[PDB]
């Protein structure tokens, strides 16, 4: 995987060259919002659970998905989902973190559309739960660090469509 | 860099990051401006290290330079230097990200059999990097020049 | 973090194993205490017994010191 | 025909999805029957 | 797709072997229940309108489908739906008399799970739907030929979900 | 700790410090007497935080202090307000320490399987420590609070 | 392991009391230790293969054990052996940073006597150059970290012997 | 809307827009405040309209509310009430964006599909938009009464 | 597609509500800036190839881009990437009249992230690109509707990174 | 079922069907006429044992019912009873299949995570279904009440 | 407002202003700004903090919306939080007004009239009226929360 910091260093490093102005620009753009990201992403990790339930309350249940026949039907499938709800969350604070989509792209979009073609998953509720819990994590760290947050939803709801 | 490899052994514990990693991530990102200042100052006189670097290692092995030496012959000699560059951008590289990740997979995994290919002097090499490391402190601060050759050495052991 | 030493042998009883089957019998080895269990647990579950467990590595006292 | 151009008719669900489906379904899928409070607030709040 | 027939003299064809009593009993085994299916058929494609009608009445219409925010709202989806309930009556007719689901694999199921969860639709209300229509048509067809009609209603249910 | 969190990362990887990891033990060296003072403070205001945060929790929470919940009678608020008293003074040792290790190895493993064996309410704990945090927050600086803060958000999401 | 902070954490955690003015003043001296603490590591890690070289040259080569009917005979012995004096040097630098000599004990120190004894490995030798290498850092190293980086030497060898 | 043709027919000749359909755009735009305006008051006017639109359907048509008719019974007309006002909804919705592209997606394709699947009489549903655009029209000046009438005949002529 | 007018009006159809005050503040927000997005698009067209070729000048060209080994080498790739670029500033002028980026979800990115993984297209590149477009558009249509114009070329930019 | 749960142990060693077990699957379909009885007699009367039991529920547990309650509300306590009738469906399918096999998979796993996740009380649905256990067993004779009785005391254990 | 008391007192001894009187006049037209962001703050928070205290109303003390209760049913339930409301609006007031001179005209002189002569239990409003504070001063920084807790203070006080 790589960061905002080791993109930078492999872009040059792939060039042969040492890091100028532009790159410097770059880093300093980054470092400029580190604070503001540890802490929407401490924010994250301590309401976990409470953005899944708003998000799932929101955007899932009360369907055909918890209605027998629906696909998250029966205690498994439902503990599935919500699993997977978990892993979204926690892999758009990594990417959040990091900021790049490059662990998004490795650990997570390749090959999950294909798992869930093979499932019979329904994509579209999926990313509309990821949009829901985008809307409750905006909510919940502020206008500071929403809207860098939401791009890491976006990008995985765009890819996973 | 520090955000990898906090991120990397989060995702490989499953777990979202602790707060002990939270603060590294916090210290790298206040020290930002301070590694970049440095690796500006070093890119700045990358030549002039590179060249002083030469001379101090010809000067401690003149048998490098010898009829049965690696880099014996003028092109032999700017192929050294070469890699005398590459190292220098490396450091640069580690310097800027805050730790060795760059630095491991540019310029030290496989290191050795590669020299061993080009039969070339690895602990002459690592004397190279460290007439660099006296260079390039020469020209800092102590702290920043404590931080640059932390790297250095690291580059030393690593090439070992 | 710490590692029991221990000692057993452990007889196979239901397929008759036929090549080199002596040092997976009777062994002595240092296994972590996360892991310790479920390899203590085998031993009885195939039939075999442990002769003997040793703390080796870490202290009595535990509380710090005990995650790794 | 005679004078009209070919044009696209029928697409395959995987590109269907490439075209939509970004920003996923926002319609929320409804059941007929089905009990959920989903407005109930809006309207309580309305009311008041 | 096959029928009985076709699929008796292909099950031999392909192990070369010619008809034995076996494949003769499986074949006056279908030879004798012809008439029946015959009638049924004919009464379901008398009663197709009607059909689709109470069956849409008891499982689909006057709840929150046909009302905004339902994937049965406005014309369009309507129509489109009742036409996908007339689809799975039509099928479900052209099983019973082939007395195969063979065509119910390969020109239904095939590949509408994953349609049907690209465009929204709610699989676990058609497969309501089309348990309706079974019901409606075990009604109307009489114990003759309940049972068979009902197989392939079945068949097409446990294949949606 | 970061000391041996620092340390068992390098001895895993069997090599020295590495220039990163040296930094962080030095950044956490140079603050270790702001998270000194902040352990004073929290020792000093330690009764005055769980009276508090107790009063918190059984407004917010009335079904624990009710004729069938977990804590009814006397002892059984005593003990609940006890273990606030173990959870402040981990969270103590988290922020002396500035990583989470001695919090994990003495206070969070086990404690699910602890808490069903009692039949505790898990969410009703967390809504203790979040209590208690608020209480803490009022009697620290900005920056100090912030610290403390991030250690009293890791012990809700452990409870979690 | 345990350092010295979790160290006084562990003292008070067994009698159960918070911290009081005396942990507070050994957490404080540990705190105004570090910054020395840190370039004594740096400098032993710098300069690791030349300590190696030096108490080899003092201690080790030039003697009976480096020839023939010796311990260090054959270069994978003397591998093992210059490894086992790298391991000494590392556990040593890492004890030093930590404060306590429990990576000494449970990392290096437990054991170390009877695989030594049963190998054939002499312990007055790697007792010699345990101290040789104290010498090298007592030269390499300025004289604030002199003195705590001799406990943590003394320690090995006298846990060896 | 007119936005959305102009813009679709410019795309599918791959195309910038014509000075023509920019006409077109201008205007639209200059129109916007009276198409407001219409819409608003047949928003305030909606449920006016709606029951006199269905005392004129009842008169000239007393077939349908009677025992074989396919709303005979008060459920069976507060249903027809509702699909009266889900055209007049539509309709507004048609006027505010100045062509009959909404009202064609939401209430025109399929709809002879749906009531002859439900029983209904197209043409006393027609009849009934009909006096829905009688009482609208006298509720409004003559520039716009004609056109909001565009938009109904519109809607009469498509129910057929 | 949808504009703004036609997003109101579905939004408002899906809960099946007549249009009222926030709906007709949101059009009437629309009405106002109508005659500037058509002017800034009357701009951008006549100055369609101007605007490409200062882009290419600033961005791409004059590199390794357009030396043996680039991407954007030879005749038809340097074609190619002048193409693409006049594909994005069309359909951001479109998006821009529009007043809704629907459009560029549905005919342009949908899609192209993976088409340029594919063909070895850097998509760092392409948004450099992009954003030097950006640049000398709002250098061209001035203050007016330089925002306006601008977010569009930012949606497409974070779209494809 | 047993027919399952037998099929696949003797398939793990590649051999036939034990003549150990060419038994209780014998005693298995002997008492499947049983088994079907005793499964209708559950499915006829599944309207008042799930009534009576959420009556007595409710009585035992009026926390739940409550404004701080997870079922407060008519369909919030609806959802409830639907619960209670789902599990009583899960009942009524081990009971013919003759093992918890099916009831497991269904209604079992992940049912803690689900339940946590919605924030209901589980020792609460545990109670609800021993309230259905003693409805249930009062409309059977003793035989065949403790057979329904022990997949419900199944029941009520796997939920802790 | 404080212009109208100081007027009226003026008026009353027939006097222009003192000096006082209008520095008092500078001080309170000085904190204008931040009165009205914090009775802009409240506004954006309305529907919220009204529903969150009648939730909290209602944990505490349940037996107002119980069948006997005065609150009984959805129609009296909205009543009550309209009440709340109307409270919420008047505390704006004070709040923008720099005292409580509106409150007092219009929401407590004769309120235990009002409230006897409709039988609600005024010691259960001022409960409400206080869970109302609790989720305003949730949205408030530490002074603007003082602030408006003060005119909470004066309606609880009042209602009593
Ligand atoms: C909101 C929940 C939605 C849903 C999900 C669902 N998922 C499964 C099964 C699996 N999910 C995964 C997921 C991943 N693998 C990965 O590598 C990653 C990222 C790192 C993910 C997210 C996998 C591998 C499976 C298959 C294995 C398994 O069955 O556990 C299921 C179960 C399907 C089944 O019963 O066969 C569900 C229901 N379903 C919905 O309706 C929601 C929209
Ligand atoms: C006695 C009732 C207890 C109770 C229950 C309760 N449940 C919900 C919501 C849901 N319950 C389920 C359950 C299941 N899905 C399955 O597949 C199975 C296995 C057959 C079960 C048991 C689901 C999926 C939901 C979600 C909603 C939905 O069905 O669509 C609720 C509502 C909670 C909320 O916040 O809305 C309640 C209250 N509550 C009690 O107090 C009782 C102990
Ligand atoms: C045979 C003449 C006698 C006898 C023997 C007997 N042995 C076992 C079990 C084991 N035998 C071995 C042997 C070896 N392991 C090795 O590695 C080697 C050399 C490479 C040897 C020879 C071991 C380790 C076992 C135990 C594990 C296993 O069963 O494979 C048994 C079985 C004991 C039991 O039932 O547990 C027996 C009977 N028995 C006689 O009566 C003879 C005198
Ligand atoms: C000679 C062609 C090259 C060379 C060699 C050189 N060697 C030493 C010192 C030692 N060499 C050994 C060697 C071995 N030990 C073993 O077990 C084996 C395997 C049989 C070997 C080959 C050892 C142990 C020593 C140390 C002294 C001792 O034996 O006690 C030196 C001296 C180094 C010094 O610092 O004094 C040298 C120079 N030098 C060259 O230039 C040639 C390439
Ligand atoms: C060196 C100063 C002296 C010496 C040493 C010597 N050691 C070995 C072999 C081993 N040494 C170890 C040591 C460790 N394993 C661990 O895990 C640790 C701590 C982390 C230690 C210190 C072990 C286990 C071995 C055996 C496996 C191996 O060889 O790596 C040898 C080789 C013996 C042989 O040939 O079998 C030697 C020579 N010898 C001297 O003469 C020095 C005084
Ligand atoms: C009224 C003037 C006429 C009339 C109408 C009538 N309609 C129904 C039932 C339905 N009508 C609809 C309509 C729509 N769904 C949509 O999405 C749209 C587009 C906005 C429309 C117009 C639907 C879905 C139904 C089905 C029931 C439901 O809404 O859930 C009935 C009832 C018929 C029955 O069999 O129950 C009637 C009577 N009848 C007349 O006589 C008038 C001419
Ligand atoms: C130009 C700034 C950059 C660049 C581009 C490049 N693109 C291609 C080839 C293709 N580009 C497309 C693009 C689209 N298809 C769509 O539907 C849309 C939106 C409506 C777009 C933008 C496609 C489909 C192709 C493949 C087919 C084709 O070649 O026409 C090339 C040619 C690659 C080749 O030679 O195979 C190039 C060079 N290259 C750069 O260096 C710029 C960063």
């Amino acid at each position: 995987m790589q960061d905002a910091i080791t993109a930078v260093i492999n872009n040059y490093d792939v060039q042969g060259k040492y890091l100028d102005g532009a790159a410097l620009d770059k880093l300093k753009a980054y470092f400029t919002t580190g604070a503001v990201r540890v802490r929407a992403a401490a924010v994250i990790s301590s309401n976990a659970t409470t953005i899944i339930k708003e998000a799932a309350a929101k955007a899932l249940i009360y369907s055909d998905l918890t209605r027998p026949g629906g696909n998250m039907y029966t205690t498994r499938r439902y503990a599935a989902c919500i699993r997977d709800m978990d892993y979204f969350l926690r892999y758009a604070t990594y990417a959040m973190l990091a900021g790049d989509p490059s662990i998004l792209d490795e650990r997570v979009l390749n090959g999950l559309k294909e798992t869930y073609n093979s499932l019979g998953v329904p994509i579209a509720a999926t990313v509309g739960g990821i949009q829901a819990m985008k809307e409750v994590v905006g909510g919940l760290v502020g206008p500071d660090a929403a809207k860098e947050a939401s791009i890491y939803f976006d990008y995985l709801s765009s890819g996973l469509s | 860099s520090v955000l990898t490899k906090a991120i990397v052994n989060a995702d490989a514990e499953a777990r979202y990051l602790s707060p002990g990693e939270l603060d590294r991530i916090k210290s790298f990102v206040a020290s930002g401006e301070r590694r970049l200042r440095i690796a500006q100052t070093l890119t700045e006189a990358r030549e002039r290290i590179v060249k002083q670097a030469g001379d101090q290692l010809f000067q401690i092995r003149p048998d490098v330079v010898s009829p049965g030496g690696n880099a014996y012959g003028e092109k032999m000699t700017a192929l050294c230097l070469r890699d005398l560059d590459y190292y220098l951008r490396l450091v640069t590289y580690g310097i800027v990200a805050g730790d060795v990740t760059p630095i491991e997979e540019i310029g030290i995994i496989g290191v050795k059999e590669m020299y061993n290919s080009l039969q070339t002097p690895i602990p002459a090499v690592a004397e190279g990097v460290r007439a660099m490391k006296n260079v390039a402190t020469s020209l800092l601060s102590g702290d920043d020049a404590a931080e640059a050759g932390f790297y250095f050495d690291y580059l030393v052991g690593a090439m070992q | 973090s710490r590692y029991f030493k221990v000692t057993a042998c452990i007889p196979s009883l239901k397929r008759v194993r036929t090549g080199r089957e002596l040092q997976n019998t009777f062994f002595t080895k240092l296994v972590p205490y996360e892991n310790w269990f479920t390899e203590q647990q085998r031993i009885q579950k195939a039939g075999g017994k442990v002769l003997s467990v040793k703390l080796f590595t870490g202290v009595q006292g535990a509380n710090t010191g005990v995650g790794a | 025909g005679e004078d009209v151009l070919p044009y696209e008719r029928y697409l395959t669900p995987a590109g269907l999805s490439l075209r939509k489906g970004r920003f996923g379904s926002s319609d929320v899928l409804t059941t007929p029957g089905g009990i959920t409070p989903r407005g109930d607030a809006a309207r309580m709040m309305d009311k008041i």
